């Protein structure tokens, strides 16, 4: 859909004008998420291999959650930039149009008949 | 670095002699002097029609004539 | 499902393998004078 | 996924064989390398789907420099007329579509 | 479409140069040097206009600058030049390199009657420059104007309203 | 195979699917199948038996014909556009010949014949090489020709391979032909919604990559091709059965799981478009895979099928096969749908 | 168009068919697919020189290259089917049913 | 010749470019003899 | 057309002795014979060797192909990355022969 | 008749092809595929493709066929309805496309294609002192730098893999 807005800058993950953006917090709930779905990956890791599951290697666990949690919190920034583009690029596009997105005249329901259906 | 090689020339001089031949071509065109001449030449062969450029009034470089001084010249390939 | 049809499949082997189901022998006659029998690999 | 590495990294690995208008060797032009340029030029920049519609012409010149088919279309219904007059005997071809005219230069 | 626009056969008749091709390589560095101008209009005039119907006249003038060329080769030295073109035109790849004393009579024959001196290796692939008095071309492809281009973008750029806007997700 | 030689046929096969990503001609699209093709036939001959070389004649046939058929295709796009940019193409007839081209080399139904063979006849890392990344390169030239592709042939090829690609997995035992049936299916979801919203195509490709991954490396973990065999796990892994349950449930696209996450959306942009009739059949045929998927799950998972006296020695080794991301590859295929608006990352 | 791509593209069309219906044997298969490459070098070369467009004369020699090279990986795959069943009927090539 | 064909224009480019086209080989000797056009179409490279 | 001339005639005289050479001696009325090998009827056995060495001639023959318009392309001006690119073609196929040494392929027919 | 002569080269170059297509056995396969690239290689010399066609006889057939009819004979043992079937149906079916181009002069059976001798496209100058072919293909070196290392990679790994697929081990 987006194909053509990002093809005179290709390859970029996060552009320049992503930096206009408000980056996610590190207390992103989604972030937590992401830093729990790197918990369960260490954990399901000392399963498979027959370790004690809560015990073993907690570094392995915690290079787990900080390597979720880096991976997904440059997911995070460029899904924010590509919803921000998508809007912009909505908003533009109905301020340059304005002859396809007229004001619809809201009429009030004093003059708005609406057939009324009994349930008996 | 000194038995091998003699060892090497003499069970295999074929071998040798490919290896030192490839290594001269790689390394030799560019220890050459005459590697620049063999590209002005290849560049001073006229395939196509000199295009003549439209004379604005400004062009001190580009001759009226081709018998005029200015211009690229070929002094280096008649004399070497 | 077994039908008709796939009633003479067997399942196949376990470790994916199927058993793999000579040389050449040349006789350079008398045409000294020596008859020759050649088993020959190649 | 048209992961664009060739104009990321500023690298020209298969762009010169793309088009007929680029850059050849000794300068030698395509037959059609003025339709091209023209219907690249046109295109150049606004999209396909305005492409197809706003470029027409600069396409349909260019396809029949390419295949030739309306400029034979035309040459069948002359000659074909030509032939028809021919055996109807209301047509006599010139001394140059003949042979005896002593050619130009 | 229109109608093509060709010029009628009195405006193609000239006064052809009907003369064999190893006449021509054997005058072709004095052609060069000696009609040189009328040449480079004629051919700056045809890489300009990129129509040759643009072009007959000065194409004339190639035509009539090329005659007065031999005709003052006729006059002069016609003896030195016709057994220099024999010597040329009995070659199958027509080499300059068998024919060097004969190009020598004939280049001291021209060097003495009239002048001329023969350009040396490089002077003839010189890229000149020309000047002119027909108007440049302002657009030689008739190329008619090109789509105007999509409207670009513009302005800071905003977050997204109320996130992602996918069924529920409040980010 | 040499380890040397090995690392660099497989790097030649990466390098045969990049440049067919990267590449702005269709000659190095046509080079980059012929160099893939040419480096993943050793890939398939690893163990040298009759079934591999079989699989290979098999592979190479259907594959060659479709290079050529690639190639007709560049060819009659060059008669009608006198170019070579990859980019729509200017003729149906090439349109149409290069969908068929690529239909046969993703294996898309009617083309789909040569998928369970092959993956039958090689092994369990080559056929996760076959199913995952011998899918990425004509994706790739498929999102960038979908201007010209015909709307009636690519939703006939859709609807083909998701029907019989149900149909198919519901006879099998063989775990590899259970795998290559789901992934004629899943093609079949990917390309129903690629003139609609590629994005979710390109969703559904890493979704279905992370799935067949995880259930091909949970394959090789326990050394299992068949059905019967995958019914020792409990026996001699508890957590793989645990793994496979949660992966085929996920693969049939129960909520909330991840699997669930593709052929939604790819609904969520099927009736934006006004169609209903077709989402909804597709919908329902993915209830065939979902069978299939369950008839493991019940072998495996929820039951205990009875094991032999020798397992009892395996009980005293532990697995020493590198079990890469299988982890990482398990919670990414099932934990994955609270984050499924992370899609936007594909646009 | 032109008169000579009616019969290159028919050519290509007979050698599709003909690689699209086996007999028995899987030579006379890559003789087929063979064929495919030869008319689409034919057919291409002859683009390419009406046209003018200088930077793709390289492109048909690439075409062979590549096809040829694939030619061979077939020629060896036959091979070694012929060396599990002495010859190379396609027949044979059926255990993958089961 | 072409006078008793209906919605003929004599001299009509198939172009819709008013620019000049480089003429073919059908359009030059389509109507001359068929040595002239063997000469002109094969000449060179039939040249031994 | 001169060279398709000379074809002509190289193949009408080359047909024209094979039928003489088939034919001359078939007007004689020699006698008729009954006439009823080292292998004796054994099946022809597969050569490996044979095979790897003409698919060795194949694989070098399109690096041949390749190397054919170096004649040609010594006339261009960029020759840094030409004589780059015919270094690199040429060492290409010296490691193609020497990996075809290495594992052992050129054996046998060495 | 001679204006039509690449015409008639192609109509020999498609009866080649409905010579192996029909599968008679693989070495009169082999033959008719040698017959069919000798013409299709006259069709392409006479558009100017002299290196081209060159390359089909050195390459196309005294380097690959010669290799199809090594390992051929090397294989089915030495000493049909359908195959003669199929070449008569294929030769009607083509002679057919002759007549029906010949008397129309157009014909349509996926694209419209002209009737007339296939000279009329060609085009009225000179390239000067040099084969456009000839150098097009010399800028393989020049401006073909990454479809080198395509190319080489290509036949290096192909090397690679006939090695590996032929050993058994
Ligand atoms: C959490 C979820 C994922 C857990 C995976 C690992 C579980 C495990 O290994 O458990 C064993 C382990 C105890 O085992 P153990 O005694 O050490 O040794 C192994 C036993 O010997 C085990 O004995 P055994 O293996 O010899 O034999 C018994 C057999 C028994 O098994 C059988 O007999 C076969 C199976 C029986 C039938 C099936 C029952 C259901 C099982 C599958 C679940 C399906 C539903 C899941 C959801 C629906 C979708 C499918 O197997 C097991 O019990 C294997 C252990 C695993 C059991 C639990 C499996 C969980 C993974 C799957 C669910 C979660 C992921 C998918 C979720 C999908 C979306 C919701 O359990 C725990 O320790 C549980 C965790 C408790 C502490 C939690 C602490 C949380 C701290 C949070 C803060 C720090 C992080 C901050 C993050 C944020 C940073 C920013
Ligand atoms: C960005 C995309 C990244 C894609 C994945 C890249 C790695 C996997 C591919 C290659 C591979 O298989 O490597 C083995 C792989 C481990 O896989 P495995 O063998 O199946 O794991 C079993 C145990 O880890 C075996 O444990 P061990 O006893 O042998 O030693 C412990 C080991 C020792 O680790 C080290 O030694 C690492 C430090 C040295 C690295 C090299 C320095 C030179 O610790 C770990 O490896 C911990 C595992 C960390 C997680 C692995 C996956 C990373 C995240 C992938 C993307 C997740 C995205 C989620 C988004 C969700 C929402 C969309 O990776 C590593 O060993 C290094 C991980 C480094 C992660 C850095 C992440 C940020 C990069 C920027
Ligand atoms: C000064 C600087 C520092 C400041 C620090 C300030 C913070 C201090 C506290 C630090 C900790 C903060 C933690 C995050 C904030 C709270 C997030 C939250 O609750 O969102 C409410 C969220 C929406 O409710 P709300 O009332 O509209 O929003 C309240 C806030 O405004 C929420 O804010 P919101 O509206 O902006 O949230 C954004 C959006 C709000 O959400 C939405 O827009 C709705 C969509 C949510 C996902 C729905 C997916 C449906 C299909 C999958 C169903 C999952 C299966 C269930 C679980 C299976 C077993 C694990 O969130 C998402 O889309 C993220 C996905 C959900 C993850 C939430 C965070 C989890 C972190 C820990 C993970 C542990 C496992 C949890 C369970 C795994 C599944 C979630 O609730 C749900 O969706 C219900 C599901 C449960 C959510 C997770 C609860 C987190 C705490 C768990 C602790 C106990 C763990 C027990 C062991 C592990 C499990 C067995
Ligand atoms: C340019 C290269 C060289 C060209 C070829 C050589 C030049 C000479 C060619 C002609 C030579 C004479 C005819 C062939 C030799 C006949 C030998 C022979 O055994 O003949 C007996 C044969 C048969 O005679 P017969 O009946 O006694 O048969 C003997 C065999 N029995 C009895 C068992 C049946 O004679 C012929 O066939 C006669 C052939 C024609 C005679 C010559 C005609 C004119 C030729 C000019
Ligand atoms: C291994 C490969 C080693 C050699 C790489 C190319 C060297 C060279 O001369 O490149 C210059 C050439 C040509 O550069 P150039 O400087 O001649 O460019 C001038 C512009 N033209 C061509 C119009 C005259 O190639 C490139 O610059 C780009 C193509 C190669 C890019 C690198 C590919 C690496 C692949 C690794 C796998
Ligand atoms: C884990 C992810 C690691 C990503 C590392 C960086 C890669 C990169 O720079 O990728 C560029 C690409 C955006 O480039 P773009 O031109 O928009 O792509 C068009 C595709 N149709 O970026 C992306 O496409 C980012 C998303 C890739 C996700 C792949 C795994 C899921
Ligand atoms: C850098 C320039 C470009 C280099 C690449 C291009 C080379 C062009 C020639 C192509 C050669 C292709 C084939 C090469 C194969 C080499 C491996 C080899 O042959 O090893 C086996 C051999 C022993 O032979 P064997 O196996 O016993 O066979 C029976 C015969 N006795 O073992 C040997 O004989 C040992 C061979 C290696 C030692 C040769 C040393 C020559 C040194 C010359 C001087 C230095 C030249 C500069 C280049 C560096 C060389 C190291
Ligand atoms: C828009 C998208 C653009 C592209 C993005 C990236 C796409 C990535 C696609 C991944 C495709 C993976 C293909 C398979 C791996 C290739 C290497 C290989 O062959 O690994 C298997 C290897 C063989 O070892 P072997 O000893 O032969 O095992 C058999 C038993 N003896 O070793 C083994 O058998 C070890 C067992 C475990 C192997 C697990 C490998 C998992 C690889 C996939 C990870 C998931 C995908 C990446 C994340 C999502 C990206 C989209
Ligand atoms: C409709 C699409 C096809 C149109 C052309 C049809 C040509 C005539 C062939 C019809 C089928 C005849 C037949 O029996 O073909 C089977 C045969 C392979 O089977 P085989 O084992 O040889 O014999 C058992 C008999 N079925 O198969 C063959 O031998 C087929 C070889 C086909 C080669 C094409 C040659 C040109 C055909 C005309 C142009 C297309």
């Amino acid at each position: 859909m987006m194909t053509g807005r990002q093809a005179r800058a290709p390859l970029q993950f996060l552009p320049d004008e992503a930096r206009s953006l408000p980056p996610p917090k590190l207390t992103d709930p989604r972030l937590a998420y992401i830093g729990f779905l790197g918990y369960c990956s260490g954990l399901i890791d000392n399963a498979i291999r027959r370790r004690p599951v809560l015990s073993a290697g907690l570094h392995r666990q915690f290079l787990y959650i900080t390597s979720f949690v880096f991976v997904g919190y440059y997911l995070l920034k460029r899904q924010d930039y590509m919803y921000a583009v998508r809007d912009h690029d909505m908003f533009s596009y109905i301020k340059s149009h304005p002859e396809d997105f007229p004001e619809k005249d809201k009429k009030t329901y004093r003059e708005v008949f609406e057939e009324f259906h009994p349930v008996r | 670095v000194a038995a091998f090689l003699k060892n090497v020339w003499a069970k295999e001089p074929v071998l040798v002699a490919s290896f030192a031949i490839a290594g001269l071509a790689v390394i030799l065109p560019t220890l050459s002097p005459y590697t620049k001449y063999s590209l002005m030449i290849n560049r001073a062969t006229p395939y196509n029609y000199p295009v003549p450029l439209r004379d604005d009034g400004n062009m001190p470089d580009v001759p009226s004539h081709p018998q005029d001084p200015q211009g690229p010249s070929l002094e280096w390939l008649k004399r070497l | 499902y077994p039908t008709k049809e796939t009633a003479h499949w067997k399942p196949p082997p376990w470790n994916d393998v199927d058993p793999p189901k000579s040389n050449l022998t040349l006789n350079f006659g008398p045409q000294g004078v020596l008859r020759l029998v050649m088993e020959l690999s190649g | 996924p048209f992961f664009d590495v060739q104009k990321k990294l500023g690298v020209d690995l298969d762009h010169w064989m793309t088009i007929q208008s680029a850059e050849q060797p000794h300068r030698i032009p395509a037959r059609c390398h003025a339709f091209e340029k023209e219907w690249i030029e046109c295109a150049h920049g606004i999209g396909s789907i305005r492409a197809e519609k706003e470029c027409k012409i600069e396409f349909e010149d260019f396809r029949e420099c390419l295949l030739r088919q309306k400029t034979m279309k035309r040459l069948n219904a002359i000659k074909r007329q030509r032939d028809k007059l021919i055996k109807e005997g209301k047509y006599t071809p010139p001394p140059h579509h003949s042979g005896q005219e002593d050619l130009r230069p | 479409p229109g109608i093509v626009e060709l010029p009628s056969l009195e405006d193609l008749k000239v006064q052809e140069v009907k003369v064999s091709s190893s006449v021509l390589k054997a005058a072709a560095h004095h052609y060069g040097a000696q009609c040189d101008k009328p040449n480079k209009e004629f051919m700056l005039c045809r890489w300009e206009e990129k129509d040759p119907r643009r072009c007959l006249e000065e194409g004339k003038l190639v035509n009539q600058c090329a005659l007065e060329f031999f005709r003052q080769i006729k006059r002069h030295c016609a003896e030195p030049f016709t057994e220099y073109w024999t010597c040329i035109d009995y070659s199958g790849l027509q080499l300059f390199r068998r024919c060097r004393k004969e190009q020598a009579q004939f280049d001291k024959c021209v060097l003495d009657k009239l002048g001329w001196v023969r350009p040396d290796l490089g002077e003839l692939s010189k890229v000149t420059k020309v000047k002119t008095d027909r108007p440049l071309p302002e657009n030689p492809y008739h190329s008619r104007a090109r789509p105007e281009p999509n409207p670009e973008v513009e302005g800071d750029l905003k977050p997204a309203r109320h996130g992602s806007r996918l069924f529920f997700w409040t980010m | 195979m040499n380890p040397i030689i090995l690392i660099i046929i497989l790097m030649t096969v990466m390098l045969g699917t990049i440049i067919v990503m990267i590449s702005t001609h269709w000659l190095l699209i046509w080079i980059g199948f012929e160099m893939n093709m040419l480096a993943i036939i050793p890939i398939m001959m690893k163990k040298h038996n009759p079934r591999a070389t079989e699989a290979s004649t098999k592979y190479f046939l259907t594959q060659s014909t479709a290079s050529m058929l690639l190639m007709m295709a560049i060819i009659i796009n060059l008669m009608f556009s006198g170019q070579w940019t990859v980019m729509k193409l200017f003729n149906p007839m090439a349109s149409m010949l290069m969908t068929m081209a690529l239909a046969m080399k993703l294996g898309m139904a009617p083309f789909h014949f040569w998928v369970p063979e092959v993956t039958q006849g090689i092994p369990l890392s080559s056929g996760l090489i076959l199913l995952t990344w011998q899918k990425l390169a004509p994706m790739s030239v498929l999102y960038q020709i979908l201007p010209s592709i015909n709307l009636d042939l690519i939703l006939t090829l859709s609807i083909l391979s998701i029907t019989i690609g149900g149909w198919g997995g519901l006879n099998q035992t063989q775990l590899r032909k259970i795998m290559a049936y789901s992934s004629i299916a899943h093609m079949g979801w990917m390309t129903a919604v690629l003139l609609y919203n590629p994005t979710m195509t390109l969703l559904n490709l890493i979704i279905y990559i992370i799935m067949t991954s995880t259930m091909f490396t949970l394959f090789m973990a326990n050394s299992t091709t068949t059905t019967l065999s995958l019914s020792h796990t409990w026996n001699k892994a508890p957590i793989m059965t645990i793994l496979v349950l949660i992966t085929l449930l996920s693969m049939g696209g129960l909520p909330p799981l991840s699997g669930f996450m593709p052929k939604w959306m790819i609904i969520q942009e099927m009736t934006k478009n006004d169609s209903i009739i077709l989402p909804t059949l597709m919908a329902i045929t993915a209830l065939l895979n979902l069978y299939f998927y369950m008839r493991l799950t019940y072998s495996t998972a929820l039951t205990m099928f009875p094991s032999t006296n020798n397992m009892k020695m395996k009980w005293q080794f532990p697995t020493t096969k590198r079990m890469t991301l299988l982890p990482t590859m398990t919670v990414l295929s099932t934990m994955l749908l609270p984050l499924t608006p992370i899609l936007s990352i594909l646009e | 168009m032109s008169l000579v791509y009616m019969n290159i593209m028919m050519a290509f069309t007979v050698s599709l068919t003909g690689l699209l219906m086996y007999r028995s044997h899987l030579m006379s298969s890559l003789l087929c697919l063979e064929g495919m490459m030869l008319s689409l070098f034919i057919l291409a070369t002859l683009m390419i020189l009406n046209s003018h467009f200088t930077l793709a004369s390289m492109m048909p020699i690439i075409l062979l290259v590549f096809a040829a090279c694939e030619a061979a990986l077939g020629l060896s795959l036959l091979v070694m089917v012929s060396n599990t069943y002495g010859t190379d009927y396609v027949q044979n090539l059926n255990l993958l049913q089961c | 010749i072409m006078k008793d064909v209906p919605g003929w224009k004599v001299g009509e480019s198939v172009f819709h470019t008013t620019r000049w086209v480089t003429p073919m080989m059908g359009e030059l000797y389509g109507l001359r003899t068929g040595e002239e056009i063997l000469s002109s179409t094969y000449g060179f490279i039939w040249y031994t | 057309m001169n060279l398709m001339i000379t074809l002509l005639t190289n193949f009408t005289l080359a047909t024209l002795l094979v039928t003489i050479a088939f034919w001359l001696p078939q007007l004689n009325v020699y006698s008729e014979k009954t006439s009823p090998d080292p292998m004796g009827s054994a099946r022809l056995p597969f050569s490996m060797k044979f095979f790897l060495v003409a698919i060795t001639f194949l694989l070098f023959d399109l690096e041949i192909a390749l190397l054919l318009p170096l004649p040609w392309a010594s006339q261009t001006t960029n020759l840094n990355t030409m004589l780059t690119m015919a270094l690199l073609l040429i060492f290409l196929l010296a490691v193609s022969l020497a990996y075809e040494w290495t594992q052992k392929g050129l054996e046998w027919t060495e | 008749m001679m204006t039509y002569i690449v015409f008639i080269l192609s109509i020999i170059f498609v009866m080649g092809f409905v010579g192996f297509s029909s599968k008679p056995s693989p070495i009169y396969g082999g033959l008719g595929l040698i017959v069919s690239g000798g013409v299709g290689c006259g069709i392409v010399l006479n558009f100017g493709g002299s290196f081209l066609g060159l390359m089909v006889f050195l390459i196309y057939l005294g380097g690959m066929m010669v290799v199809f009819g090594y390992t051929t004979a090397m294989a089915t043992e030495q000493y049909n309805k359908v195959v003669l079937g199929t070449f008569i149906t294929g030769l009607l079916m083509e002679f057919l496309m002759v007549y029906y181009v010949l008397k129309d002069k157009e014909v349509e059976i996926v694209f419209k294609f002209n009737g007339m001798g296939d000279w009329v496209i060609y085009d009225t100058g000179d390239s000067g002192f040099f084969s456009e072919e000839a150098m097009g293909i010399a800028a393989l070196y020049s401006y073909g730098t990454w479809l080198v290392i395509v190319t080489g990679w290509s036949l290096l790994i192909g090397v690679v893999v006939i090695m590996e697929i032929t050993r058994g081990n």
